[PDB]
């Protein structure tokens, strides 16, 4: 039963060989057979993960903008030992910060509020290819990349109320 | 059986053991990579590094073009090199993070980020951010810690300049709210006519 | 008396079963409807998913086209596919909806609510 392993759906199976060291191949999911005490499995996530990662990102304009971005990423199946053997099954939090934050960070520095929210299509491809391209050298998928909740500062709030307020001011006046 | 149990270790997960012989110290040159390997009982004790590249915070102001305290957060990712294990330690110890990285990276702080100014700083953080990137690498490529990524993760200012650059965006508003003004006052003439 | 109690099973309700194999995983192209069928003791672990489509409310603050934040909440009646119960599981695990409406509706929204005004 100790070399009698088994990997659940939708994941993947890293094995590693003590007498000649971590795979260069990944293995399908389902019950499988291993040399006991010398080929020690590990188990990851094929299945596509949410994360969201909320920040406070400065804008070109100096007022920052409280944003969350909400992407759906799954590790690359072919890359699995590769990044295992890297960092380790803690790959996220040890590598989506700094790729997150900095991408989020130079995307947003580009423009300001009024540029952000005139424009969503061009901000969501900015961020998405950004990030797949970053990425791409980590061999992490996407799945799915999603800005979602956009918040700003009271000033440009107070800006937009007043454009409001002038202009429901005028049939009202 | 406690003769083989200390003779033959096995390293996993991304670690490499350097063996610290007795004939000379730190045997030189024979490092090895993840596997299963022999060490001497006694003659060779071996350490354990973590090749994981791992993450590090520093919170550190530095001054800027303006002459301003910024307190800028970077966080840094490396990891030693496979090459250097060895030399390093003799020069490092196991202890080599919180022996180099602080100095380093202060230092190019301090020497890159005062040549920028605040709104520069910001608007062109991108470039910057590179080039402090750089400097990280090249300035840690002689202590054998490959760098993975530099990365800035926060700036901050005095709470003047940033009451400073509110009151920039107070007199925009102003500046707008005034045409509004303007309406109200043609609506109010039409009234008093 | 055991070994039939494991070895055949009845699926109703509008509900599918899909086996999990041992020899290669999810049982691909092994999809059945209700009524009765035989499942493996070991090897095949069936998984029910509920056809019934469930709804969901979906609540969220949302950008307009005039720059202001209007939380204009959503619901959403949906059921998975029965012609691709396999592979969706297999790429989403037994909770897709916590894991796949909360992104779609709320970039939709902000994609779709953000280009008109109020």
């Amino acid at each position: 039963n100790s070399a009698l392993y088994n990997v659940d759906a939708g994941h993947r199976a890293v094995i590693f060989d003590r007498f000649r060291g971590v795979q260069d191949i990944v293995v399908g999911e389902g019950t499988h057979f291993l040399i006991p005490w010398v080929q020690k499995p590990i188990i990851f996530d094929c299945r596509s993960r949410p994360r969201n990662v909320p920040v406070i990102t400065g804008s070109k304009d100096l007022q920052n903008v409280n944003i969350t971005l909400r992407i759906l990423f799954r590790p690359v199946a072919s890359q699995l030992p590769r990044i295992f053997t890297s960092i380790g099954e803690d790959y996220d939090e040890r590598v989506l910060p700094s790729i997150t934050t900095e991408i989020l960070k130079s995307v947003v520095a580009r423009f300001d509020a009024g540029e952000l929210i005139t424009q969503r299509e061009l901000v969501s491809r900015q961020v998405s290819d950004d990030l797949t391209e970053r990425a791409a050298t980590f061999g992490l998928i996407l799945d799915d990349v999603s800005l979602t909740h956009l918040t700003f500062g009271k000033e440009f709030t107070e800006a937009v109320e007043a454009k409001q307020v002038a202009q429901q001011e005028a049939e009202r006046a | 059986a406690y003769g083989v149990r200390e003779s033959v270790f096995t390293v996993e997960g991304g670690h490499r053991a350097i063996f610290f012989n007795r004939i000379g110290g730190v045997q030189q040159d024979t490092i090895l990579a993840e596997g299963l390997h022999f060490r001497i009982p006694w003659f060779q004790y071996p350490i354990i590094y973590d090749i994981r590249a791992r993450p590090r915070k520093i919170s550190s102001p530095t001054g800027s073009k303006d002459l301003q305290m910024v307190n800028i957060s970077l966080r840094v990712l490396s990891r030693p090199n496979a090459q250097e294990l060895p030399s390093m330690y003799q020069r490092l110890g196991l202890d080599y993070e919180e022996r180099v990285l602080p100095s380093i990276v202060n230092e190019v702080l301090k020497s890159v980020v005062a040549k920028f100014n605040a709104s520069q700083l910001i608007t062109q953080r991108a470039q910057v951010s590179l080039l402090i990137r750089r400097e990280l690498t090249e300035r840690a490529k002689d202590f054998s810690l490959i760098l993975d990524d530099v990365a800035i993760t926060e700036l901050s200012f005095s709470r003047e300049y940033t009451a400073a650059v509110e009151a920039k965006q107070v007199a925009q508003q102003e500046a707008q709210r005034a045409q509004f003004l303007v309406e109200k006052a043609k609506q109010e003439q039409r009234q008093k006519i």
